[PDB]
């Protein structure tokens, strides 16, 4: 069977991992303590896909707690899920990175692959044939981006024929805390671009508009908002675990979302997000699911592809559904934005559809997109780092840990690559 | 004596596989245990089955088709469904990877070592049947895994059995709706490889099945279940001549030779006339001559096409139930005085009656209709290149701005073969108005 | 309480899902929340009301007395 | 009355065979419940001492 | 019926027999009493292999206590299990050791030999037919080595044809706390090999490491050592004692495991160690048991024999197993390392399979090995020896006992030779 083993890396996925495990065991029905209460036949076939059965009924979680902190970790082991996760998968430096990027990359990694490798390898035998791996860190994060750059390259060489499935989020566009911050995505995006073959953007800034939007809520936690990407990564994960019509293999949707190599940076979507009175002034019908999956607001990713085109859209639906609602809607919202697609591609949807809804709530979807609104992302941080490289600030430290301004002159180049490919094939 | 194999690839083929042979165990009475009551009709399994089943010495219909699939997933459920007793374990060829809807996966990657376990199947059903006229292979162009696989096999079983039929089922592509962009790909793989092995192929689209669905049967929220009971419905009435007999009887071999005229075309359309919702035909009578009017209407057909902008050239109706021909010459006499039907001046007849006095049944929970007399409608007009006319512009554009073809070249092929189809669908499209124009 | 952390973001669920069932006549009770696509195409049981009134099945024994062995010859 | 009585001893047959698996799986979920209640009194001997 | 009568000598070996036998007794579920609350048939019935029974349900130990410290005696006496030995067992003389080699080879043990071969000929005699003699000691253990080295050479002339079952521990490497240990090690290991006909080799300094690797606890007893090792010994021993289709002899084994005679020093293999979450989050299967079975880490009599190759390799599995499992498993490590054995013998590998499981977990295993690793053992101390040999420190105590430069002489010509002997057939 095809299964999945998943990384946990920066200190975001520390609270990333930490929701994203506990959303799965719970929808599955395992207790806390770990032993599973037998419910559902088919969530009792497929928790084989992530999970591997130890004794007494606990299905171990088969991912890898990865950072250099222990109060972070012992946080999460002293969660409500700490004891559903291993202390042999919990991996850890004796440095305190200082959010360095470089030491994370050459100082304090060169210590800990060796590791890591060694564990992430005892669960590759563990397991028979996989997919691939998904990573949950950020580019902003300087331990995660100083680890994950190092692993992802590591990863490709020994299994070239796997998925390495990316989770990053985007820092604030307008306030990024982290003033060496443009420095480390620049460096990490360098290798990710050239190791990934997919990857999630989320940004922070569009989250707590959403909690403006539809939550309304004022004051929710952070926790909060792991719970909503949680939710959203479990949409896509809800394919192969589940049957129902719908082909679930991401190489079966990587090739439907892939035309051209350096398309890697994706978008996400979800289905329906409800305000208190609307809770009840809402009549589940897949238009209007549609059209709020379709609304700039309910975009959550970057910011509004208004500003660009669409390359390709791809929907997976969860609920009871069938093949026409999801045909004439296409066909609508095909005629309703014909011009603002790409006339390079037409047909560009891909949709898929699960007949398991999630446990409470019946009609819903996740959305993936590729449009040309990234533009303005990586523009972004064009004048940050060239502005603070016009001037060098906060250089002496990367010196003294061995870096030189050369490594960057091809990184921006690669990155001003990127600019004009996306530029050109639309423009 | 007169008996077939059906073949089921891919999960696209896998349910239709499950609804006709769910189809074809009622009107034999077979119970989901596996056996008859007490009365008598097993033996050396030589009976109404013995075409379509082997309910052997040991007493259980053992149906004569072949389920073979790359992802576990549905098969998994199928086999834990309700006649999975029925169904021999590994003739559900299942496998362990998918084709992710390339051509080639399916062909090279993966479709070596499990033919031969395939081809092992087939020559176990080989030497026990008897006179075996051909087989029934039901599959799908937009294919993402139906494509790749079926089209190694197709070749495997024409170059070891070439004396025999090879019957092609396969849904068309939607026009206009396009559920994935490397659909083009495989789909103008497909048929290059199969024009030249593939003996009879026939095609439908399931857009158009919709249509009838909230056209006559007043169904605007249909299922898949209808629509597989349809065509389902369709090859039971072809199949209907083996189980039954009728006036005259006609087979599959004189179907091919009276269908397709020249060579390399091959590809007829299907037809069903009494599609209709229970309250019409309950305060509305059927007759020969209005379902007539009604198989031979522009838009009862399930292809994207127009009759009056081609020329017919094969006519087939296959009578399944309570029919004369006195009315049923006179009514095909006036369809020959008709001025719309365009028939070509080559083929002065081109009409292949089939009768046989079953009327078709309802079946439980079904949605179908109450028919004393029904037809079977095969035909061939050339109002049908406009489809590959609509699939070269759609592949155009695609293969000169060369999409996907890292993907490709990737696992190693190249655009040699792609070259290959472009001319071989000028070739076919050429033959089209050649045989057009008179 | 078969709640995470109950009102959660996104909806969740709470009633007791073992009483969440519908039968039909020719059916067993289903979970209403795990009802598939694919189990549709046995879920009824048959009546003997939807046969055909007539059956006339083609019978072959006295052709195989004469098929297993080969006609006569000079 | 050959084909009647090979029929009948098959599931006669069938039905043995579940009914040693179902016992199969009973026994082992037992030294199962076993095993996690000797984890259990180890946790628990530990906490004295 | 064929028994074996244990000999337990030194000051290590006083604990080790004790801990040791308190194991079987625990295992065959004897109180410290000696009353057996009999429980398990065929412990019941096979446990005349090594104890005879007195009157009253007594099972008497066949072993021999020998010394020459009361206190390390009076301490056995006094613990958990010394009423199950006998003063006609507790046998010592009437001087103190001072750790010195040859006064108790030539000294003390002339007075001393006499009563214990008497004594061990009187449980000879009580016993009908012996597969042999099995020794627990030190090496660096002056009075274990002085005795041991002179009752190995009588006890060769008076039986030639039994087992000669020898158990020495190696000590530290790194330190050896008695500086006059190289010459001990050296005289004794001479004697042995000519005498000897089996030899285990420990070292405590992995045992340290394994503390450290999955005891985990930091600070434990050396007698949990004691735990460790004895286990290993219960389970080579639990193939005579056992039932199931095991070929148990020594010899059955010794023919297997020994292709030429000099060939006597061999190291053990154990089966899962497990800490303290892992216990339960184990899923055990063969699989994972050879893997931990053939790691380096599990490692824990010499060294890793990863610096040389491997002649000669047997595990004893113990649990409800079968023979195919144990077989693909056996497969899978010729594949897994096929160029780290010899050319000159494949299928190296031989297996035997005990079916019944012991008392505390079900799946287990022992493994014996005749690996290319103590090149680096005898060789260490050659260095040792030779620049303490270099300026005779230390010579004048040995001097006046009555030994000369010349017996040394000899004794590390047969080391070299041994050291070429291993060297040659492997390189
Ligand atoms: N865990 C967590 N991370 C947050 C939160 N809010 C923002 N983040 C960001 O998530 C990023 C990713 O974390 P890591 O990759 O582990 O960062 P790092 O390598 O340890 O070093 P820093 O980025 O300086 O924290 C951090 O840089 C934070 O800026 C939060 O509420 N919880
Ligand atoms: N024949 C058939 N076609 C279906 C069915 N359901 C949907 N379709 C249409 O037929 C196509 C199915 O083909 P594929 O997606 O390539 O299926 P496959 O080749 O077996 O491989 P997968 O992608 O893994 O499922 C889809 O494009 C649908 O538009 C079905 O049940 N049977
Ligand atoms: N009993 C015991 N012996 C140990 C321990 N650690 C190392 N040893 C060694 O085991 C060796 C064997 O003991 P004996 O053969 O009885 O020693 P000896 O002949 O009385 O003379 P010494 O070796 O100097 O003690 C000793 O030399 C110790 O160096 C331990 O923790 N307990």
């Amino acid at each position: 069977m095809r299964e999945i083993v998943h990384l946990q890396a920066g200190q975001c996925g520390n609270q990333i991992g930490a929701k994203f495990w506990e959303v799965i065991s719970d929808e599955h029905g395992i207790d806390p303590t770990g032993t599973y209460h037998g419910d559902s036949d088919l969530q009792l076939e497929r928790i084989n896909v992530y999970y591997n059965e130890a004794t007494g009924g606990k299905y171990v979680p088969r991912a890898v707690l990865v950072d250099l902190e222990p109060g972070t970790m012992d946080s999460v082991r002293s969660g409500p899920f700490g004891q559903i996760f291993r202390p042999d998968n919990f991996v850890f430096g004796q440095s305190g990175a200082g959010n360095n990027w470089a030491k994370g990359h050459y100082t304090e990694g060169a210590e800990l692959v060796d590791s890591v490798l060694d564990v992430v390898r005892k669960e590759a035998e563990s397991c028979d044939c996989l997919q691939g791996f998904q990573l949950t860190h950020s580019l902003g994060g300087g331990t995660g981006s100083g680890m994950g750059t190092l692993l992802i390259s590591k990863i490709r060489e020994e299994y070239p024929d796997r998925i390495m499935n990316t989770f990053s989020v985007v820092p604030s566009p307008k306030v990024s805390d982290t003033v060496v911050e443009p420095y480390n995505a620049t460096l990490s995006v360098h290798q990710l671009v050239e190791n990934t073959d997919e990857t999630y953007c989320i940004d922070n800034e569009a989250l707590y508009d959403i909690c403006f939007r539809t939550l309304k809520l004022t004051t929710p936690t952070y926790g909060d908002l792991n719970h909503l990407v949680s939710a959203t990564m479990s949409g896509v994960t809800t394919c192969l675990r589940f049957p129902g019509q719908l082909n679930a293999d991401l190489r079966k949707l990587a090739v439907n979302m892939v035309p051209f190599p350096r398309l890697h940076f994706f978008m996400p979507g979800f289905a329906p997000l409800t305000s208190r009175g609307s809770q009840q002034y809402r009549a589940l019908t897949v238009p209007e699911l549609t059209q709020q999956m379709f609304d700039a607001k309910n975009m959550m990713a970057a910011c509004d592809p208004r500003h660009g085109r669409y390359l390709t859209v791809a929907a997976v639906f969860r609920g009871r559904m069938s093949m026409k609602e999801v045909d004439e809607q296409m066909l609508n919202v095909q005629n309703k934005n014909s011009s603002y697609f790409v006339e390079w591609i037409p047909n560009n949807v891909k949709t898929a559809v699960c007949d398991i809804p999630p446990r409470g709530l019946k009609m819903s979807a996740t959305f993936i997109g590729n449009s040309t609104a990234i533009q303005e992302l990586f523009k972004r941080i064009s004048e940050q780092f060239t502005a603070m490289f016009r001037r060098k600030a906060f250089l002496h430290w990367y010196t003294g840990e061995g870096m030189d301004e050369m490594e960057f002159t091809e990184a921006e180049s690669n990155m001003n690559d990127l600019v004009s490919e996306y530029q050109q094939y639309q423009d | 004596m007169r008996e077939c194999i059906s073949i089921h690839v891919g999960q696209a083929g896998v349910q239709i596989g499950n609804a006709c042979w769910e189809l074809y165990c009622l009107e034999h009475g077979i119970q989901p245990d596996g056996q008859m009551p007490s009365d008598k009709t097993i033996g050396g399994g030589d009976d109404s089955f013995n075409t379509f089943f082997s309910e052997t010495g040991a007493g259980k219909h053992v149906p004569r088709a072949v389920f073979v699939d790359l992802e576990p997933t549905v098969v998994d459920e199928v086999r834990t469904g309700t006649y999975r007793q029925l169904f021999h374990p590994e003739q559900l060829i299942t496998g362990k990877e998918d084709a992710a809807n390339n051509y080639a996966r399916g062909h090279y990657t993966i479709g070596k070592e499990i033919v031969d376990l395939v081809l092992d199947r087939i020559r176990k059903l080989a030497d026990l049947c008897t006179g075996l006229q051909g087989f029934l292979i039901f599959h799908s162009f937009g294919g993402g895994t139906g494509s790749g696989f079926a089209s190694l096999l197709m070749e495997r079983l024409s170059v070891d059995y070439g004396k025999k039929s090879k019957l092609e089922f396969a849904i068309y592509p939607a026009p206009q709706v396009s559920t994935a962009v490397v659909e083009p790909y495989n789909s103008i793989l497909t048929t290059h490889t199969t024009l030249e092995h593939s003996d009879c192929a026939f095609m439908v689209d399931n857009e158009a099945i919709y249509d009838i669905c909230r056209r006559n049967l007043d169904i605007e929220r249909p299922t898949y279940t209808n629509l597989n009971r349809l065509i389902g419905q369709i090859v039971s009435s072809i199949t209907a001549s083996l189980r039954f007999d009728g006036a005259l009887n006609v087979d599959l071999t004189e179907f091919q030779t009276n269908l397709v005229p020249y060579p390399r075309i091959h590809f007829p359309l299907a037809t069903y006339a009494p599609v209709i919702s229970a309250e019409k035909a309950y305060h509305e009578q059927l007759s020969v001559a209005e379902i007539t009017n009604a198989c031979f209407e522009p838009a009862n057909q399930m292809v994207k096409c127009d009759p009056r902008h081609g020329k017919y050239m094969a006519c087939c109706m296959l009578y399944r139930g309570d029919v004369v021909p006195k009315d049923v010459n006179a009514a095909i006499a006036t369809i020959k005085t008709k001025r719309t039907i365009q028939f070509v001046d080559w083929c002065p007849t081109g009409f292949k009656v089939g009768i046989n006095y079953q009327p078709p049944t309802v079946v439980p929970g079904g949605d179908l209709a109450k028919v004393q007399r029904a037809v079977c409608m095969l035909s061939n007009t050339t109002a049908i290149a406009e489809a590959w006319a609509r699939l070269d512009h759609k592949f155009d554009l695609m293969y000169a701005k060369r999409a996907f073809v890292h993907w490709y070249v990737g696992e190693g092929m190249e655009e040699g073969e792609f070259s290959e189809a472009r001319e071989d669908l000028a070739a076919l499209e050429k033959d089209y108005e050649e045989v057009g124009v008179d | 309480a078969l709640c995470v952390n109950p009102g959660n973001p996104v909806f969740s669920c709470m009633l007791d899902p073992k009483t969440l069932h519908t039968a039909t006549s020719l059916s067993k009770a289903q979970m209403i929340m795990y009802k598939t696509s694919a189990s549709q195409y046995g879920a009824f049981s048959p009546r003997p009301f939807f046969f055909p009134c007539k059956f006339l099945p083609q019978e072959q024994a006295f052709t195989e007395h004469l098929k297993t062995t080969g006609f006569y010859q000079n | 009355r050959r084909q009647r009585e090979m029929k009948q001893d098959f599931e006669d047959q069938m039905a043995l065979k579940e009914l040693i698996l179902q016992a199969a799986k009973e026994e082992e979920e037992t030294f199962k419940k076993a095993m996690l209640a000797k984890f259990a009194e180890d946790d628990r001997i530990e906490l004295m001492n």
